[PDB]
């Protein structure tokens, strides 16, 4: 089997899990603090699913942060059919746990069962927010508070390449800021997370070392949890 | 009839 939930950081669409009977695809879309995501459930196989079931499973902490509402679907899904399942997603506050989606069905009489997180990460209510860079520099020195801060340092886990980095920052949802950082290596950042009763800005610094392989990230916002879940999200994506 | 939104694991 294949599991993708961790490919879903810098993009919304693509295969969640596959196996040698199912395909898992998904497509999603976010706009201010909610989202709407498609579950296509494949049958790769010759023979129909039958009371095939998908629950949604959220974690302790996690539901009141994050509402999922969803309709139910097709019990029997035909061999070499496809069917669809929308999820409408909410983000009430910030969140670090990802909702499960379990799969129960049989299969000419045997039970199959399938576990793969859902990729709805902190992020996907993050939107870009272009700015000047004496804008950014006032924005960054109101966040002067330790907390609002979180820092890594960390080694490359793919090519230092810039124009790869540029979309992975715009594609977790950061604007892309020119000629602000009057070092043209570096890589500034800036958007909002969007959540039920508050709007968070979030600022971001990224500085290659082209000939160590390292990057120092760093990430102000007005809540320290914010700022963490972030910096964990982004920083595992270079 | 047959088709799907398509998705692939490999290819591209």
């Amino acid at each position: 089997f294949e599991d993708n939930f961790a490919r879903f950081v810098c993009k919304n669409n693509g295969v969640l899990f596959e196996n040698q009977l199912l395909q898992i695809g998904l497509k999603s879309e976010f706009r201010q603090n909610l989202g709407r995501m498609f579950i296509f459930y494949g049958n790769k196989t010759s023979t129909q699913f039958l009371n095939f079931t998908p629950t949604l499973i959220c974690a302790d902490d996690l539901q009141t942060n994050l509402n999922l509402q969803t309709k139910p679907v097709d019990p029997t899904v035909d061999g070499g059919a496809q069917v669809q399942q929308v999820v409408n997603i909410e983000c009430i506050s910030d969140f670090t746990e990802a909702p499960v989606l379990n799969i129960q069905f049989r299969y000419g009489g045997t039970f199959q069962n399938v576990s793969v997180k859902l990729p709805i990460t902190l992020n996907k209510f993050f939107q870009p927010t272009e700015m000047a860079s004496q804008d950014f520099f006032q924005r960054w020195k109101q966040l002067s508070n330790p907390q609002q801060e979180v820092q890594n340092i960390f080694k490359a886990k793919h090519p230092m390449d810039t124009e790869i980095t540029k979309a992975k920052i715009i594609g977790f949802g950061s604007a892309l800021l020119e000629e602000v950082d009057p070092n043209p290596a570096n890589f500034v950042g800036a958007g909002i997370i969007h959540t039920k009763t508050t709007q968070i800005g979030c600022l971001l610094r990224l500085e290659p070392n082209l000939q160590a392989q390292m990057y120092r990230l760093t990430l102000r916002t007005s809540k320290d949890t914010v700022s963490q879940r972030l910096c964990e999200l982004l920083s595992e994506q270079f | 009839p047959n088709n799907w939104a398509d998705f692939s694991s490999t290819w591209p």
